This record gives structure tokens, sequence and C-alpha cells, in this order.
């Protein structure tokens, strides 16, 4: 019925930076006062920070400042702090006659920059217990690295795999600000027992790290 | 103290109807208007509808066809009811006075509505430590082929929390979920320290404990 288009969908900025999250109205309600800004921490309920475009709620640090322009509303954090890294949603109330509804934004994930770190790559063969069930999962672990962008490729007897793997990534660790990633290659017991060499290639920029095992060797 | 409480969550088979009820303690539900908002796992916030402090209820486009918000001043509650449930309706459901233009805004803690076509306990397989590891080794558990979410994973009944990564579950092409929990430990402990993952799957009342031994 209307759309609160947010921007950027995610951003990275170190402590003390000045962050600017914007939120547009798809149509034009000319002048809307009932726009708010919410904050949500991982696994937590949303928390309100700004109401009525610019009114700072009591208890909210004054670094959060709300700004208006009729249709484009802007959240501004002057000096970024450690507790300010979360997801921010803009919400606005709109209504005409037989229509009334709130509209949230896509959100903005505010992540913290840090020194690039290379992952500790580990590869795990399928357990013999699983083979009895007819399927073999091979798992590759990328532990405690930065940034999140990495290409993880699977080779079975040096043939690049495709379509048989799924990835999962954690959130930024609250301590070291690093990510951990797992890539799970799913093979049939028959296909797993036909081939010998299983490899995981992790590519970040100009570095590729491959960890492999031979089926049946310790 | 908590003043806005959601109740009536749980699991519901597809096509069934969720019946959630917001409850206020310390004030009145007639004195303010209240919204229902939901959040799918790993997704943004989505508005369902709201009920004015007067008594007229408004719904969003998707929720119009299916939803229904009523209240009862006798018990200080407002109640959401949907129908024709499906996979995308699985979410955490909050009631809240959004207060986008007024001072008073109050949220609930939320409640989980899970839409399930089946109930399957998990299979837990070991992620055996590296034999090629005096530094740090990696070990863990593979929680495969369960439904619906979620499973909780702890290590040695909670004693081991440092360096543990329990990844978000992915949906496999089979339509079953799968996740890994991993931990990095010093290599010298692999003959001394016992490592057990505790996987609980409340939907199927299954808990699996698995000892992760080298080799």
């Amino acid at each position: 019925d209307i759309q609160m288009t947010q921007s950027p969908s995610s951003l990275s900025a170190s402590v003390g930076d000045r962050v600017t999250i914007t939120c547009r109205a798809s149509q034009s309600v000319w002048r809307n006062k009932n726009v708010a800004w919410y904050q949500q921490k991982p696994g937590k309920a949303p928390k309100r920070l700004i109401y009525a475009i610019a009114s700072l709620y009591s208890g909210v640090p004054s670094r959060f400042s709300g700004s208006g322009s009729g249709t484009d509303f802007t959240l501004t954090i002057s000096s970024l702090q450690p507790e300010d890294f979360a997801t921010y949603y803009c919400v606005g109330h709109y209504g005409s006659e037989n229509d009334a509804y709130y509209a949230f934004g896509q959100g903005t994930k505010v992540e913290i920059k840090r020194t690039v770190a290379a992952p500790s790559v580990f590869i795990f063969p399928p357990s013999d217990e699983q083979l009895k069930s007819g399927t073999a999962s091979v798992v590759c672990l990328l532990n405690n690295f930065y940034p999140r962008e990495a290409k993880v490729s699977w080779y079975v007897d040096n043939a690049l795999q495709s379509g048989n793997s799924q990835e999962s990534v954690t959130e930024q660790d609250s301590k070291d600000s690093t990510y951990s990633l797992s890539s799970t290659l799913t093979l049939s017991k028959a296909d797993y027992e036909k081939h010998k060499v299983y490899a995981c290639e992790v590519t970040q920029g100009t570095t590729s790290v491959t960890k492999s095992f031979n089926r049946g060797e310790c | 103290e908590v003043q806005l409480v959601e109740s009536g969550g749980g699991l519901v088979q597809p096509g069934g109807s969720l019946r959630l009820s917001c409850t206020a303690s310390g004030f009145s539900i007639d004195s303010y208007g209240f919204s229902w908002v939901r959040q799918a796992p790993g997704k943004g916030l989505e508005h369902i509808g709201y009920l004015t402090a007067g008594g007229r209820a408004f719904y969003a486009s998707w929720a119009k066809s299916r939803s229904t918000i009523t209240r009862n001043t006798n018990e200080n509650t407002v109640t959401l009811k949907m129908n024709s449930l499906r996979a995308e309706d699985t979410a955490v459901y909050y009631c809240a006075k959004l207060g986008t233009g007024s001072r008073f805004a109050i949220w609930g803690q939320g409640t989980l509505v899970t839409v399930f076509n089946q109930i399957k306990g998990p299979s837990v397989f070991p992620l055996a430590p590296s034999s090629k590891s005096g530094g740090t080794a990696a070990l863990g558990c593979l929680v495969k082929d369960y439904f619906p979410e979620p499973v909780t994973v702890s290590w040695n009944s909670g004693a081991l929390t440092s360096g543990v990564h329990t990844f978000p579950a992915v949906l496999q092409s089979s339509g079953l979920y799968s996740l890994s929990s991993v931990v990095t430990v010093p290599s010298s402990s692999l003959g001394t320290q016992t490592y057990i993952c505790n996987v609980n799957h409340k939907p199927s009342n299954t808990k699996v404990d698995k000892k992760v031994e080298p080799k």
C-alpha cells in the first residue's frame, strides 16, 4: 500500500564514525509526522529510539538525531559506539479513508570494521555412522575471519562441484568482530565411496587456501 | 516489569489458524491502540494490522484476506487470529503500541508461531577433530534432517561456551533443516577432555547427546 525504502541495506563503519541511514516514501504523503526509528539487536525485540521524525525518546543517547523532509526521513548517529551496532528499521503510519497501516523498512545492518583476518580452514569427512544412512555430508569450516566475502569451492577428485552444497554464516562475534562460515557438501554414499580426494578451496582476494583429505586415510 | 505479554503461540498445521492474545498488566488496553507485527526468521519486521484505541481494526494488504484483530476490555487483552496458515507465516508475533508519533510506545516479548507439515527429530553425527592438528583443533556436531525449527545446541551441558559457533540452520532440497555446531579447542586436550554436544529439538521432544572422539 506504500513502501519505506531504506538505504543502505547494510553498512560498515568503525567507532566514532558518523553514520547516515535514509528512508524514502515510495509515493508522496507530502508531510507525515508519524515516522519512527527502531533498533533491533540480534535475538532481541525491537527498541524505539526516535519518534515523530526528530523527538528523541527519554533515555536514548543524544547521538541519535532524527531529521525530516516531507518524504525522505534520515537517521543520524553522530559518534558511533559499540552498543550501536544492530539493525535499524524506519516505520511510518499512513492512512486515507478506508486504509490505515504501518510500513517498516527493509532494515539497515550496521556492522563494525576491523583488521582483515584470514580464516582457519578445517575440513570434516562424513562420519561412518552417516554412511550407513546412504548419504555423506562433507563440511568445511572457515573460523573467525574478516571480511565476510569469500568463495568456498568443492573439488571431488579435482572436479569442481556445483549445485550440491549449502553455506551458513554466523553474525559478527561481539568480541573480535569476526565471522565464521560453514559449507556443507551433500553426496550419496555411492558417489562418496567412488572417489578418493575431497578438497575445500577458500578464496579471499589474492589468497586461496585448500584443505583436503583422502577418503580412508588418517 | 513486563507489562505486555503475548500468549497462545505454538505449532499449527498448515491451513490451521493461529490465535494469539496480547495481555496488559498495570494499565488498560482500551486506553491505547495496539498493532500486531511479525518477524520471520532472519527477515525484517512486517506489519499485520492494528486496532485503534476506539475500536476500528485496520489490516495490511496481505493480512486483509486472512487476519482478524479483536479485543476484550473485561480481560485487558487484544487478540490476533489468522487462518490459511503456510510456511511463510512462521514468524515471531509481537503486539505493540508502535508510537510512531506519540510518546507512549510499548512492545511485547513476542511469541513463536510455527507452521509445520511434519515433525521429524534430528540425526546428530560427529565432526571428528583433525588428526593433522600442538595448536588449535576444530570439532563439532552435524544436526541433519529435522523439522521444524528450531534446535538448540550446547556443549558439555553448558560448561563449554567459549569459541562455540552454532550456525543458522539452512533448508535442504529435501525440505528438512540442517545445521552444524563447532568449537575450537587446544589440540593437547583431545585425549584428556571429553566433548559432548547436547542437541535439543523441542518440537519432537528429542534430545540427542553425542560424544565427539578423535579419529
